[PDB]
């Protein structure tokens, strides 16, 4: 692999195909919750319902993109998935606020996102085999600014048109992905019998629970019991950007872990994930909470950035694809389930300490889980002692 | 690599026995990249791994004998200590200090000159 030269330009459209796709999903939300906040209606729950459905239908459906990839190549299948996404969101507009928004903005949209997701993961596994931690730290990166970049993109940039273009406008950009899905250039049901990848997988998965209920509660928390701020959009800009820098230097540094010790690292951020989500309640000082919030951010970036990687080095390349659609598929349910299990407990005690203190156990029993994973000279072993 | 195992003889039923070796032809950072272990071998058996300690420090055993059988490593001298109490007389055979390597998508089993052990009263 050239581990160079023209891979630059194939990272280079996977972080607009990941900066689009997240980009989007963020920004729709947040219309959404604009266009509920001074009215009852413009429906609540089932459009809250919507965003979750199209967030979920990403993760849910890896697995039969991985048999299509497997079976037909990387760039056909992305090409047609930014075309169905495109679609989607095309004709989201001609539907004025009626159950087709559901249909068409969840299972087109959601369809199409991951479609052209997953090979925007795999084809990088062509181009890069002693560097590939660099390479998946700067597409992070790049997504996370652009995604980042996105709302001042729409909101002040433009947008002097009604509501109802917006997704017109917004369609452009899975146009633009699409031309760009023509650069994956190719140069060339048994996984799961793997011991290590079956344990790192339900370890990761387990972990994944109480992942979204800071990104999902913090506000509220912070409005609830701190009042007196001015303004808290501080916190979130400074989660990201402590991400942005989390994941690149996470990136850089993967490659110099050699073999599977690299897991350890996937530990350690998973303790500290755990540690400051249960440390939030506790800060009674704005001024302490503002720092756990940037040390979440930068473990965030340390645990997301490595996951692929790991998996190649332990399936190999030739069945990175298949592992990452199951893995993903894994993480289907746990994600959706977080946020509303941390709303019914909000619910039970009034007060918001109890959801975050519940939010801070799955990761421990993740980082615990994954601390077993055996090594392969281990496996052999009881392999010996089979005999 | 090159082993000699040390001990061995005859033991009466509930007794104790230690074996152990040190690694030969082989350095200390080397060794460290290998998992050192022993091998049963009775008369007419094949010889089958029954205790090994690994890279990262953990030992491992066949449950059969385990609790009966004990081994630890000395990784910094270079020795591997089969300790062994409450011998009962199914356990005579030959035992034999070996050394797995990993290699690339391969490893290589190693092979010392057996020591002879009985049980008998
Ligand atoms: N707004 C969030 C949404 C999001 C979080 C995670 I955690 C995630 O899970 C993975 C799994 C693998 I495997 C990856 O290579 C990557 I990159 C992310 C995915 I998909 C999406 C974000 O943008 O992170």
């Amino acid at each position: 692999p050239p581990e160079g030269g023209f891979g630059w330009v194939v990272v280079f459209a996977a972080t607009w195909c990941n900066g689009s796709i997240f980009g989007i999903h963020n920004s729709v939300g947040i219309l959404y919750s604009m266009l509920l906040e001074e009215e009852k209606e413009k429906v609540e729950f089932q459009a809250a319902w919507v965003g979750a459905l199209a967030m979920g239908m990403i993760f849910f459906c890896s697995p039969i993109v991985s048999i299509f990839t497997d079976r037909l190549g990387c760039r056909i299948t992305a090409t047609a998935g930014a075309a169905v996404a495109f679609i989607g969101l095309h004709t989201s507009s001609f539907t004025s606020s009626l159950s087709l928004r559901y249909f068409t903005y969840g299972i087109l949209f959601g369809c199409g996102c991951s479609f052209a997701f997953q090979p925007s993961l795999v084809i990088l596994g062509h181009y890069f085999q002693r560097r590939l931690g660099l390479a998946n730290g700067v597409v992070s990166a790049g997504s996370s600014i652009f995604s980042m970049s996105f709302p001042f993109l729409i909101r002040m940039l433009g947008d002097k048109i009604k509501l109802a273009q917006t997704f017109q406008v917004l369609s452009t950009f899975m146009f633009v992905l699409m031309l760009l899905s023509l650069t994956y250039r190719p140069l060339l049901m048994r996984v799961f019998r793997q011991r290590t990848y079956r344990i790192w997988a339900f370890g990761i998965a387990a972990a994944a629970l109480g992942y979204f209920v800071p990104y999902v509660h913090l506000m509220k928390y912070v409005e609830e019991e701190f009042s007196e701020i001015k303004e808290t959009w501080v916190l979130l800009v400074c989660i990201g950007a402590t991400s942005g820098l989390g994941r690149l230097v996470s990136g850089h540094i993967s490659d110099s872990i050699p073999g599977l010790k690299k897991i350890y690292l996937q530990v350690l951020s998973f303790l500290l994930l755990g540690l400051m989500s249960m440390m939030i309640p506790l800060c009674r000082d704005f001024g302490g909470l503002i720092v756990v919030c940037l040390f979440l951010g930068l473990c965030d970036g340390f645990f997301i950035t490595i996951m692929a990687p790991i998996a190649f080095e332990l399936v190999g390349p030739m069945q990175a694809s298949q592992a990452i659609g199951y893995l993903l598929g894994m993480m289907a349910l746990p994600m959706i389930a977080g946020p509303p299990i941390a709303g019914l407990l909000r619910n039970c005690f009034g007060d918001y300490h109890v959801a975050f203190y519940f939010a801070g156990v799955p990761p421990i029993i993740g980082a615990v889980i994954l601390f077993f994973v055996p090594s392969r000279l281990e496996e052999e072993l009881r392999r010996r002692l089979t005999e | 690599v090159q082993l000699q195992e040390s001990g061995g003889g005859l033991v009466q039923p509930g007794g104790s026995l230690r074996l152990s070796c040190t690694a030969s032809g082989v350095t200390i950072s080397a060794l460290n990249a290998m998992a050192m272990g022993w091998y049963r071998q009775a008369p007419g058996e094949r010889r089958v791994m029954v205790a090994a300690v690994s890279e990262r420090g953990n030992a491992m055993y066949r449950e059969s004998v385990q609790g009966r059988f004990t081994v630890t490593r000395d990784f910094t001298n270079k020795m591997v200590s089969l300790q062994m109490d409450n011998l009962k007389p199914e356990d005579t055979a030959v035992y034999y200090c070996h050394v797995l390597e990993d290699r690339v998508d391969s490893f290589h089993d190693y092979w010392g000159q057996g020591t002879q052990v009985t049980v008998s009263s």
